[PDB]
C-alpha cells in the first residue's frame, strides 16, 4: 500500500 | 554546451525573458483551465477534495499537492520569477498527482491530459 489511489473525480 | 540553448545571460532589472516566460507561463495554467481543459483540468485548479475523493490516505501520500490556481494565483502574485517557478508547480500537482494515483486513475486520466497541454505548452516557453 504506496498509496490508496484516490478514488477521486469523475470528471463531472 | 550543457543543454543546448539553456542558457546564456542573467537576466536584467528582474526579466526580459523571465517575467515573459510567466505570461507564457500563465497563459498555459490558464489554458489548463481553460473550459477546454475544464474538462480534467478542474480537480488541478483546486486542491485534490481529500473529502470527495474519499482519500483519508492522501497526506500519507500527498507532502505537497499542488493546485492550478495557487500556481496561477503566484503567477498572478508574480511571486513565479519564471514560468520554470511556474511548471515546478504544475510538475508538483502532476507528480502528487500521480504519487498518490495509479495510472488506470481518473485523477491521473485528468492528471496526463494537462502533462500533455502543459508540457506542449511549455516546450514554448523561452529560458534566454
Amino acid at each position: 500500500s504506496p498509496a490508496q489511489g484516490k478514488r477521486g473525480k469523475k470528471s463531472a | 554546451k550543457d543543454v543546448p540553448d539553456s542558457q546564456q545571460h542573467p537576466a536584467p532589472e528582474k526579466s526580459s525573458k523571465v517575467s515573459e516566460q510567466l505570461k507564457c507561463c500563465s497563459g498555459i495554467l490558464k489554458e489548463m483551465f481553460a473550459k477546454k481543459h475544464a474538462a480534467y483540468a478542474w480537480p488541478f485548479y483546486k486542491p485534490v477534495d481529500v473529502e470527495a475523493l474519499g482519500l483519508h490516505d492522501y497526506c500519507d501520500i500527498i507532502k505537497h499537492p499542488m493546485d492550478m490556481s495557487t500556481i496561477k494565483s503566484k503567477l498572478e502574485a508574480r511571486e513565479y520569477r519564471d514560468a520554470q517557478e511556474f511548471g515546478a508547480d504544475v510538475r508538483l500537482m502532476f507528480s502528487n498527482c500521480y504519487k498518490y494515483n495509479p495510472p488506470d486513475h481518473e485523477v491521473v486520466a485528468m492528471a496526463r491530459k494537462l502533462q500533455d497541454v502543459f508540457e506542449m505548452r511549455f516546450a514554448k516557453m523561452p529560458d534566454e
